[PDB]
């Protein structure tokens, strides 16, 4: 049963949430290969675990930049949550640790590359292709929300394709365990729900709105609200008018009018029937959820894998020396990491 | 076309969080 699985899932999560794993590896157990991606206060690198020969992806966050951009609390959220969760489509945290300069999170290496890269290159995905990914995001948000977690940073930039062509969700930087409502103005301009922009309080429904932006971008090739300047993007999100490409199917557009819904009383995911309003939507009719969860379904796209440690699915980034200061920076701020 | 407007816009690269 789903309730049964989730109840067992919750009991597993809670024991880890209350008793977080900490300091389970050290920088020197890993050989650094290549920068796979960057962010405002850090970067992610392909690494190899010396003792087993396994490959992993290591996220390195600069503590001082986290503080300058006031992201201390957000970062503690990310690790605490990530180590407690366990789902087929979540990038697994294999180990975490910190040093004088940085925080470290060592995740499974997902060799297929970012959805973003494939999306911009190909232009757009077919609907059955976009659906296969969307279904996985749907199950993942069901899992996540059942734990009282809000995700808040969905975008193609934050989704990876695995070796059998299934999706893996990454970046828990804005994720938060919250039962009530919250106020932080955060996320990516194109993906912000209107309630975030207008400084109202908000909840898990912002994730379902973001899913709507994602599905639209995957199927259209561009986002529903864009302009040269964020101020102008907000003016567009807030006005709420949305236009769809002519090739979007009816089921798709309907699904999106409901996810991209400014009225919180009407947004899909946020109603009485919860996520089932989405799983049972016509656009997903051909989707077998159990088979999807069991990974028994054939993926629409199997990435080219030219061997272990291959990185040809990621862009090249300027390599910077990973410098670790001789002084502890911001020790008190990150004590529990 | 909207695709042409997007592609010619300054926001087709990776977008940063605010
Ligand atoms: C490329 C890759 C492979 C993988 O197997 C797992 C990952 O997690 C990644 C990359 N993730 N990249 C981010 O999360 C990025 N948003 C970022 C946020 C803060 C600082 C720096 C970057």
């Amino acid at each position: 049963s789903v309730k049964e699985f989730l109840a067992k899932a919750k009991e597993d999560f809670l024991k880890k949430w209350e008793s977080p794993a900490q300091n389970t590896a050290h920088l020197d157990q890993f050989e650094r290969i290549k920068t796979l991606g960057t962010g405002s206060f850090g970067r992610v690198m392909l690494v190899k675990h010396k003792e087993t020969g396994n490959h992993y992806a290591m996220k390195i966050l600069d503590k001082q930049k986290v503080v300058k951009l006031k992201q201390i609390e957000h970062t503690l959220n990310e690790k605490r949550i990530l180590q407690a969760v366990n789902f087929p489509f979540l990038v697994k945290l294999e180990f975490s640790f910190k040093d004088n300069s940085n925080l470290y999170m060592v995740m499974e290496y997902v060799p297929g590359g970012e959805m973003f890269s494939h999306l911009r290159r190909i232009g757009r995905f077919s609907e059955p292709h976009a659906r296969f990914y969307a279904a996985q995001i749907v199950l993942t948000f069901e899992y996540l929300h059942s734990l009282d977690l809000i995700y808040r940073d969905l975008k193609p930039e934050n989704l990876l394709i695995d070796q059998q062509g299934y999706i893996q969700v990454t970046d828990f930087g804005f994720a938060k365990r919250v039962k009530g409502r919250t106020w932080t103005l955060c996320g990516t301009p194109e993906y912000l729900a209107p309630e975030i922009i207008l400084s109202k309080g908000y909840n898990k429904a912002v994730d379902w709105w973001a899913l709507g932006v994602l599905i639209y971008e995957m199927a259209a090739g561009y986002p529903p609200f864009f302009a040269d300047q964020p101020i102008q993007i907000y003016e567009k999100i807030v006005s709420g008018k949305v236009r769809f490409p002519s090739h979007f199917s009816s089921d798709l557009k309907d699904l999106l009018r409901n996810l991209l819904q400014v009225d919180l009383t009407k947004r899909f995911g946020n109603l009485k029937n919860g996520v089932n309003d989405i799983k049972n939507h016509k656009w997903f009719a051909t989707t077998d959820w159990i088979a999807i969860y069991q990974r028994k379904v054939e993926a629409p796209f199997i990435p080219k894998f030219k061997g272990p440690g291959d990185t040809s699915n990621f862009d090249d980034y300027e390599e910077e020396e990973i410098r670790v200061s001789i002084n502890e920076k911001c020790g008190k701020e990150f004590s529990e990491f | 076309t909207t695709y042409a407007d997007f592609i010619a816009s300054g926001r087709t690269g990776r977008r940063n969080a605010i």
